[PDB]
RNA sequence: UUCUUCUAA
RNA sequence: GAGGGCGCUUACCACUUUGUGAUUCAUGACUGGGGUGAAGUCGUAACAAGGUAACCGUAGGGGAACCUGCGGUUGGAUCA
RNA sequence: GGCGUAAAGCGCACGCAGGCGGUUUGUUAAGUCAGAUGUGAAAUCCCCGGGCUCAACCUGGGAACUGCAUCUGAUACUGGCAAGCUUGAGUCUCGUAGAGGGGGGUAGAAUUCCAGGUGUAGCGGUGAAAUGCGUAGAGAUCUGGAGGAAUACCGGUGGCGAAGGCGGCCCCCUGGACGAAGACUGACGCUCAGGUGCGAAAGCGUGGGGAGCAAACAGGAUUAGAUACCCUGGUAGUCCACGCCGUAAACGAUGUCGACUUGGAGGUUGUGCCCUUGAGGCGUGGCUUCCGGAGCUAACGCGUUAAGUCGACCGCCUGGGGA
RNA sequence: UUAGCUAGUAGGUGGGGUAACGGCUCACCUAGGCGACGAUCCCUAGCUGGUCUGAGAGGAUGACCAGCCACACUGGAACU
RNA sequence: GGGAGAAGGCACGCUGAUAUGUAGGUGAGGUCCCUCGCGGAUGGAGCUGAAAUCAGUCGAAGAUACCAGCUGGCUGCAACUGUUUAUUAAAAACACAGCACUGUGCAAACACGAAAGUGGACGUAUACGGUGUGACGCCUGCCCGGUGCCGGAAGGUUAAU
């Protein structure tokens, strides 16, 4: 899973305050790095029965955590998915 | 029963049919006698019900009960039916 | 989850009568006070006490008569899934006028018999009897 | 251990 | 002189024809079940622990109800 | 109008369109309301009249024609527009419990099989038997070995997962939940047709593996018959790898997310305080079991985890057979 | 148990045409147009004031009277 | 994937215009760079040249000759491409990918060889030999009495000795 220091850097990456942690920009990037850490676990395991359901939970759990940052702010949504490399 | 479901789908009032379709919404229809005979009824009653197989105006071949007691009916005879089932 | 504070309010009034409570409290709204300032005036509650700074909380006092309750009925007409807007002529008569119907028109919140004398219709909130 | 059936008022 | 007439041809198009589909009705040797019997034949599965508790799925078997295997349900009885 | 059992809640989960929306301030005036114009033909109907001797009928006037258009307002609500707030919702921080998941090992009993020692006449099975297995030495007994499958006790009206479900131990990867103090975010929410995934067992497809068990099948009984129940066998199958199928009484026969509403006895899992004065008391959470008040219910029952009181949205029902 | 439909189609420019505007027609561009708020296709049908029932809500209904529409042996076409 | 060139139907010459050669192809002389070359850009003369439209125009007929598929419907059998009775029989016969059984541990099984030896195979059980069946789909029931095969070694029988 995503370690504490790695989460702390991503907070310090997009820190409006360096203490803010209600930045969805951070939070999108957290599950981004979390499941990119897990893409080596689910390209490996595809019979991960309930871990694969966790992948699905994190299939949707990353997905809808994007979905307000989808509708979050056009001046910043344009900037963020540029930096995060999001396809859409 | 939610009104959104009621919006997306109206209440389908059930459509009823006639039990006497051969008259085709007429009071009486002319017919031609095809076979005149008797028939035993179902279990609670025991009789010989006088009855005639009828060719109609519209080509329908139906059976129709002879009311009363005694008649002078032949085959190839012109009759007239009013309706009503026999139970 | 939270689809209405008004239907929350009337049911908390409704369940408090049968529970024989003397004080029903809830977080307050601007529209909640505008209704609660009618039923004291119309004589269906005894006291409301709006308090709270970060978040206003309306605390009511239930009116009981001869041991039993006063609010014999409390309903909701314009639900959030289906709104009700009736003119001044189609204002109802709750229990043949013996009960009251809370209507909000452009002139704030009042009862129907006042709104008939105001001569202008609007949105019927609820039935209180 | 084994052991079925009772027409139509 | 132009124009008009008539005919000429062109354009459009009715009638009509060709093929191929589609759809619907009627009909069809034969065949599939269905429902119905005031008396037949065969067995007696279910209703009680219905005399191998019952039933869902699914599979197999078998004149016929059915039987059996796996899993589930209780909408099953029993209790020094 | 209804969906616990009388027909009826998809097997669950996800989620778009969709419908629905906390709080507070302005703005807008769209919806909404009010007023006013236009039109809404006549007839008809209604009301008040009149006329035919009345009545039917004829006919005068009125109302009505429930609308639509336009104009003038109105500003509470619902929208539209902006700004806020933090309770909803979501992060960050430490921990907590767990058959939560995959992957790879590893144990120990059992059973089977193989080989051997010992030993002898039965063994096995049933209600009785018999088929069967036995002197070609079984059974039994000990010793050695092999293989597959499941993981006693713990263990629990326990635990976890949305369910389907998950049970030796260890390792690797991985999920979810809860609690605690906080910090932050600013409504970021709910439900969701169509869609997407998961989804018992049996079955299907290739491969593998195959101890036990076991449809079919075979024998033996059994009986009037016995394609059954019982016995002795025994194959697919059960196991694994990867795919298909997508059904189960997939049941709590109760769809999901809110809010309110008497209790008692528990279980499990946190977390404060009080001296823990012992396995104690006072708290405060999460989850779950039984009972049961009001209430509801055709009754049965449910009964703060509602089948009570209300909210939002979806699915479904409409005599029985046919089906 | 009707889901895709459309090529003058959809738009433009230009020319032509009609009392009139406009693929009305033609030429040339453009690839658009439509549809799950039901296009498309099939079945049935003249429409409304009204009529009948219903407490109402509604339901059914369009003979007679009206308002409109369509048709005139059938299929066609112009003429005036 | 196909069936399917399904079937069925329309156009076809010549002349002119478009455009006295068009689309296109080729490409000089020029011009500049140039490490200056068996250069690079630019540049377009020149030649070459489709296809289409429009309008004419000839015949009875314009893919005019030569050249160059008859199509459709049902059913048998074999899945198919293949192979064969040289010289009366080309198929339903054979072969076939596929399936199943069986044998075989390498100095393999097996075959040719008096033998030596060789093939097998410079392959090693996902290998090889043999037999049967003959894609694919759905499948594949019962009987070991008989005949074979395999397994057994108690007893009977029994060779040379």
């Amino acid at each position: 899973s995503l370690s504490t220091e790695a989460t702390a850097k991503i907070v310090s990456e997009f820190g409006r305050d360096a203490n803010d942690t209600g930045s969805t920009e951070v939070q999108v990037a957290l599950l981004t790095a979390q499941i990119n850490h897990l893409q080596g676990h689910f390209a490996e395991h595809k019979k991960d029965h309930h871990s694969r359901r966790g992948l699905l939970r994190m299939v949707s759990q990353r997905r809808k955590l994007l979905d307000y940052l989808k509708r979050k702010d056009v001046a910043r949504y344009t900037q963020l998915i540029e930096r995060l490399g999001l396809r859409r | 029963a939610t009104v959104n479901q009621l919006v997306r789908k109206p209440r389908a009032r059930k459509v009823a049919k006639s039990n006497v379709p051969a008259l085709e919404a007429c009071p009486q229809k002319r017919g031609v006698c095809t076979r005149v005979y008797t028939t035993t009824p179902k279990k609670p009653n025991s009789a010989l019900r006088k009855v005639c197989r009828v060719r109609l105006t519209n080509g329908f071949e139906v059976t129709s009960y002879i009311g009363g007691e005694g008649h002078n009916l032949q085959e190839h005879s012109v009759i007239l039916i009013r309706g009503g089932r026999v139970k | 989850s939270m689809q209405d504070p008004i239907a929350d309010m009337l049911t908390r009034i409704r369940n408090g009568q049968a529970a024989n409570k003397a004080a029903v409290t809830m977080p307050s709204s601007k529209l909640k006070v505008a209704i609660a300032n009618v039923l004291k005036e119309e004589g269906f509650i005894e006291d409301f006490k709006v308090e709270g700074d970060t978040k206003p909380e309306l605390e009511l006092t239930l009116k009981y008569f001869q041991g039993k309750a006063v609010v014999e009925s409390i309903q909701r007409v314009s639900r959030p899934g289906l709104r009700i807007y009736k003119r001044k002529d189609e204002l109802p008569k709750v229990m043949a006028g013996l009960g009251i119907a809370v209507v909000s028109t452009s002139k704030g919140v009042m009862t129907d018999r006042a709104a008939r004398q105001a001569g202008l219709g609007g949105e019927i909130i609820c039935y209180v009897a």
